[PDB]
C-alpha cells in the first residue's frame, strides 16, 4: 500500500522567466498566481507528513 | 527585517508560531565580460 | 504446535523467495515514483 | 572564471558562472544544448 508521495516545490520567477530581470518586471503585472501555487504546494507537502 | 518580511507576506502585524516561506535568494553578478572574434577589417560600405 | 511452527517458517521462507523472484510484485510504489518523475520531466520539457 | 557574471558571446548574452569543461566537442561543433534547449556549453570566439 502506498502511503505518501514526494514533497515537491517550485520557484515561480525562475521557471516563468529566465536569468533576465526586466522579464520579472513584466511578470509583476500579471497577477498573484505565485501565492496560489506556494499555498497549494505547501498544503500538499504538509499533507504528506 | 526577516520578521518584517514575514509580517508583510502574511499581511498582518502579528504572526503565529511556525515556519513560513517568505521569498527566494540569489547571488547577484559581480562584473561583466564580453568576447568577440578578433577581426579588425572594416566592411566594404563605401564601395556599395 | 511443532507442525504449525514448521508450516509458518516454511511460509515465511516462501514469501521471502517469492518477493525476491517477482519483478511485478512491487509495481505500485514504482508506479508512484515513475508518475512523479515523468510529470516533472514533462514540465521541464514543455519550457522548450 | 568561477564568478557570477553577465556575459555575451557573439551576441548571445546570459548570466551565470563559466567553468572549465571536459566535454569532447567535435571540431565543427560550436554550442551545447541541454534537455530544455538552453545553451549550456559554449566555445569562445577567441582562444577557441
Ligand atoms: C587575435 O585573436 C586570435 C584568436 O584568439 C589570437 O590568436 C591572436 O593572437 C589575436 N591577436 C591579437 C593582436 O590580439
Amino acid at each position: 500500500l502506498p502511503v505518501s508521495m514526494t514533497k515537491t516545490s517550485v520557484d515561480c520567477t525562475m521557471y516563468i522567466c529566465g536569468d533576465s530581470t526586466e522579464c520579472s518586471n513584466l511578470l509583476l503585472q500579471y497577477g498573484s498566481f505565485c501565492t496560489q501555487l506556494k499555498r497549494a504546494l505547501t498544503g500538499i507537502a504538509v499533507e504528506q507528513d | 527585517d526577516p520578521l518584517s518580511e514575514t509580517k508583510c507576506t502574511l499581511k498582518s502585524f502579528t504572526v503565529e508560531k511556525g515556519i513560513y516561506q517568505t521569498s527566494n535568494f540569489r547571488v547577484q553578478p559581480t562584473e561583466s565580460i564580453v568576447r568577440f572574434p578578433n577581426i579588425t577589417n572594416l566592411c566594404p560600405f563605401d564601395e556599395v | 504446535q511443532k507442525l504449525i511452527a514448521n508450516q509458518f517458517n516454511s511460509a515465511i521462507g516462501k514469501i521471502q523467495d517469492s518477493l525476491s523472484s517477482t519483478p511485478s510484485a512491487l509495481g505500485k510504489l514504482q508506479d508512484v515514483v515513475n508518475h512523479n518523475a515523468q510529470a516533472l520531466n514533462t514540465l521541464v520539457k514543455q519550457l522548450s | 572564471k568561477n564568478k557570477c557574471v553577465n556575459f555575451n558571446f557573439n551576441g548571445l548574452k546570459g548570466t551565470g558562472v563559466l567553468t572549465e569543461s571536459n566535454k569532447k566537442f567535435l571540431p565543427f561543433q560550436q554550442f551545447g544544448r541541454d534537455i530544455a534547449d538552453t545553451t549550456d556549453a559554449v566555445r569562445d570566439p577567441q582562444t577557441l
